[PDB]
């Protein structure tokens, strides 16, 4: 299952 | 009555964005800020068409969510907790519709779910590889040169 992630833009 | 906040993001002139991506130019667009309710959180979506040459994620549609400073922030709990359903809507015949979606639980330990000190939170939460562009050639996701993105929030 694809897991979301945090990205600092 | 139901109580989840739902936003429908219509992305027009999609063919233009695809041509740009194929020209190896960045394609980054955001949805207008929308509220999960009243009172509710102000959020916005971020869609990236990764370059044809991006190694980790070439030719993918990336989809993220950002918290924003909203007019009802003083009447809401923080950090944000809940689930968010992200969906790219199939616009083909209703006989059988297969949307492309993911459901994610917020992680209160991440600053992406706190209230930002500036209009839009620099940190976003989502999927770099939400949907491969090739998938658009398998079903009628694009109709009248428009892509439909749905965001349902359950607090």
């Amino acid at each position: 299952k694809q897991e979301p992630q945090e990205i600092d833009f | 009555q139901q109580c989840n906040g739902i936003y429908i993001w219509k992305i027009g002139n999609f063919g233009m964005h695809l041509k740009c991506q194929e020209e190896e130019k960045p394609v980054v667009i955001h949805s207008p800020g929308f509220y999960t309710g009243k009172p509710g959180y102000k959020l916005c979506m971020r869609l990236h068409l990764q370059l044809p040459t991006a190694q980790r994620c070439a030719n993918y549609i990336s989809l993220f969510v950002h918290t924003m400073q909203g007019e009802y922030d003083s009447h809401l709990p923080w950090p944000f907790q809940g689930t968010i359903r992200l969906t790219i809507l199939d616009q083909s015949e209703a006989p059988v519709r297969q949307n492309h979606e993911e459901i994610m639980d917020a992680k209160p330990e991440l600053l992406a779910f706190q209230r930002p000190t500036i209009p839009r939170n620099p940190k976003g939460f989502g999927y770099v590889t939400f949907m491969h562009l090739e998938a658009l050639r398998q079903r009628t996701f694009i109709k009248d040169d428009t892509l439909l993105v749905r965001c349902e929030v359950s607090t």
